[PDB]
């Protein structure tokens, strides 16, 4: 959906991205998401991946914790709970989801399975530090 | 192998389904889409390939997974208000 | 019979709205949205306003809905196109669409300014630890 | 073509700093003279 | 001695700052440089082919210019060309 | 200079290393001061919400009798529980009666008050004259603005599909850019100043 979103974009910035996109990287694109993560990790900051925010956060909280998410979200979409057309589990399910969201359940589960189970942590001055001039003191 | 049924599955969606069924008040049995792919139609065959198929063909009664909300699916499926908003984002090497 | 609320930049009255008669004086985000919605659905609409609360809510005693929700429940309007928040109580009495704009709580601060220079800002180029090591290296030498 | 002013080499520091530099020079010199030539030691 | 050290170092450092900044200064040399910046205002004749060209433009940069154009200068636009020349001459580089 | 310099090898060693140290340190001071005076960098004290809870110098409050306060009240996350404790034990009243009141309270003060509100109005105001505010950190809640309809209207499915189509193609993003960033006063270098007393 990301390639389609960029291709079919009417915005200036993403239009410029698409103009750059499909260039001679040779291959900025990728086939597997794990492939993109590995490529970014191998590259010494020379590659940036575009992906869903949730997975970006999860990966950021995964060992070795050598990658980060930066910036806001280019697009805006959602994940939902599906029932077949003409089912009796339509209204009750939507009501339950909304009640959970107001009660804060979903945010708590998010924090639990993204941060309270992350291998990594939870979370300035340009003044010269003693590490810069240590050799002088030695 | 130690646990059988739903007790062997752990994750966000599992607890979400637990809470949802608790509020609705129904018993549920989990499974997994054999195709292991999210719903999508064959352009020529006009057949859905994934959990959307397991829903619209009567195989399944509800889907609790990261189903992206789209126009193609919303026509043949009844979604719920998003439980997780989301977007495209930028991933970079963590500056050492 | 669509509905709207003056909360900007969703609904606002265009400059020199006395000249404009109706459905063209208004400007904003919700109005363009209603235009596109009507285009994709076909129906014709006349933008309106309600006041009387400016949004949906319920009085526990009166048990009567007010605002856009109140009028939609009671037939005074066809649909409401506005920054109307999705909530449990409202979905029980009306039907929402999928969100056309997702948001959340955030933090507003005053922009950091060029701080008034502090007395002893001439030490800032070096950290305090460097200065103390300098003092004690002077002593030791 | 902005013609640089003569005494543009003073621009890095404000006029007040130069003024108070002169004042502090005078005070330092006087205090040195005093604390060096007061005690009949 | 301490006072002297601080003062001389400050003089040298601020002079370096002055010269470095005076060396960064890249004047306007293209439509893009004018487009991104906003410290200078730019406007064309009120009625003419230039206003139409910008309004009816499908290009990114001139689209951004038009988005800026018709702003609260109050009036970037002008009625007479001599008026525009005089306005640019009076402005201390604040109009293009 | 010096009215005396050492004549022995040991004293001369000491003096030489002291001289090297002095040279390096003075050069570093001058160079880093030149950096400071050449590049202005204003750091926001806050880049998140935990930073806001730990800080006590900065005060923060919501709009009184609103959904945001109801959110903080019934919260289960630790950080927001701490914020609720603070806001319930705060003198004077951090809370406010109107949005404009909170905006004015933030603007009049100088980095002392932080206002918790919706992302959309914050983004809008960050583009208003005076452009003396900005939004910091991420979002502490998820919500959406939705088109409504009476129960049983034939307009439900069409409007759902219309908003979904618009989102997929990209109309809504363009409208947001048009009414928030474009049509926005301040978008997104100053000569160096002489040092003052
Ligand atoms: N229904 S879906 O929309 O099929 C979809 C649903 C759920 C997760 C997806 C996903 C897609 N996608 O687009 O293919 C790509 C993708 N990529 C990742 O890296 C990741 O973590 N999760 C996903
Ligand atoms: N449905 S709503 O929920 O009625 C509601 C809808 C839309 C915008 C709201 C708003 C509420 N509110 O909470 O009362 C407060 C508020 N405060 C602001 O500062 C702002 O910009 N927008 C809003």
């Amino acid at each position: 959906s990301t390639k389609e979103f960029f291709r079919r974009s009417k915005i200036a910035v993403f239009e410029k991205m698409w103009t750059y996109m499909k260039s001679a990287e040779p291959s900025v694109f990728v086939r597997t998401t794990e492939e993109g993560m590995i490529r970014v990790r191998k590259s010494k900051g020379k590659y940036a991946y575009l992906l869903e925010s949730t997975m970006n956060e999860y990966i950021e909280q995964r060992k070795p914790c050598d990658t980060m998410k930066v910036g806001g979200n280019l697009d805006s979409k959602g994940y939902g709970i599906a029932t077949p057309k003409g089912s009796a589990l339509r209204g009750p399910v939507n009501l339950a989801v909304l009640k959970l969201s107001e009660q804060g359940v979903l945010d708590k589960l998010k924090s639990k399975w993204w941060y309270d189970k992350g291998e990594c942590g939870s979370k300035k001055t340009s003044a010269l530090s003693l590490s810069n001039v240590a050799g002088v003191f030695y | 192998n130690q646990f059988e049924g739903n007790d062997r599955y752990e994750g966000y969606c599992v607890e979400l389904a637990a809470e949802i069924a608790k509020h609705v008040g129904y018993s549920y049995r989990l499974e997994i889409v054999s195709d292991g792919k999210y719903g999508a139609r064959d352009p020529d065959t006009k057949a859905w390939n994934g959990m959307v198929g397991e829903l619209v063909y009567g195989r399944a009664d509800v889907a609790v997974a990261p189903l992206t909300i789209t126009l193609v699916r919303e026509e043949v499926i009844d979604f719920s208000k998003p439980f997780m908003s989301l977007g495209i984002s930028i991933m970079i090497k963590k500056p050492q | 019979v669509v509905t709207t609320i003056l909360e900007s930049p969703y609904v606002m009255m265009k400059k020199n709205h006395e000249m404009l008669e109706g459905n063209e004086r208004y400007e904003g985000y919700c109005v363009d949205l209603a235009a596109e919605i009507a285009k994709h659905c076909g129906f014709k609409y006349k933008l309106t306003i309600v006041g009387d609360g400016k949004y949906g809510a319920r009085d526990a005693d009166t048990k009567i809905w007010n605002g856009m929700v109140g009028e939609l429940v009671y037939g005074k309007a066809d649909i409401a196109i506005a920054p109307l928040t999705i909530t449990l109580v409202r979905e029980e009495v009306i039907d929402f669409s999928k969100p056309f704009m997702s948001l959340g709580i955030s933090i507003m601060i005053k922009k950091p300014q060029k701080s008034k220079p502090g007395v002893f800002s001439f030490l800032d180029p070096l950290a305090y630890e460097i200065w103390m090591c300098i003092v004690f290296a002077y002593i030791g030498v | 073509k902005s013609k640089p002013g003569v005494f543009s080499f003073l621009d890095p520091l404000a006029y007040e700093i130069w003024m108070c530099i002169v004042f502090a020079y005078i005070g330092v010199s006087v205090v040195l003279f005093l604390v060096s030539r007061f005690s009949p030691y | 001695w301490f006072f002297t050290l601080i003062i001389i170092s400050s003089y040298t450092a601020n002079l370096a700052a002055f010269l470095t900044v005076e060396r960064m200064v890249s004047p306007i040399e293209s439509a893009e440089d004018l487009a991104k910046q906003t410290e200078i205002a730019y406007g064309t004749l009120e009625a003419g082919s230039t206003k139409e060209f910008f309004r009816r433009s499908k290009i990114a940069v001139f689209e951004k210019m038009w988005t800026y154009m018709k702003s609260a200068e109050p009036s970037v636009f002008v009625r007479t060309t001599e008026e525009g020349m005089i306005r640019v001459r009076k402005s201390k580089g604040k109009y293009a | 200079g010096c009215d005396i310099s050492p004549r022995s090898l040991s004293g001369r060693i000491v003096g030489g290393v002291w001289w090297f140290f002095t040279l390096i340190i003075i050069s570093s001071y001058t160079a880093n001061l030149a950096a400071f005076l050449t590049v202005e960098r204003m750091v926001s004290p806050i880049e998140s919400a935990e930073d806001l809870s730990k800080q006590t110098e900065i005060a923060y409050g919501t709009l009184d009798s609103g959904s945001t306060k109801e959110f903080f009240r019934r919260s289960k996350i630790a950080v927001f529980d701490k914020m609720w404790t603070y806001m319930r034990s705060a003198e004077p009243s951090v809370f406010v009666r109107t949005t404009a009141e909170g905006v004015a309270r933030v603007r009049k003060s100088k980095g002392k008050y932080a206002y918790l509100l919706e992302s959309t109005m914050n983004e809008y105001i960050e583009q208003r004259k005076p452009c003396d505010t900005m939004k910091v950190g991420g979002n502490l809640d998820s919500k959406g603005y939705g088109i409504a309809t009476p129960k049983g209207s034939s307009l439900g499915t069409p409007v759902n599909l219309a908003v979904l189509k618009l989102s997929e193609q990209g109309v809504l993003d363009k409208l947001k850019n048009k009414w928030w960033y474009d049509k926005g006063e301040c978008g997104a270098k100053e000569k160096t100043s002489a040092l003052s007393l």
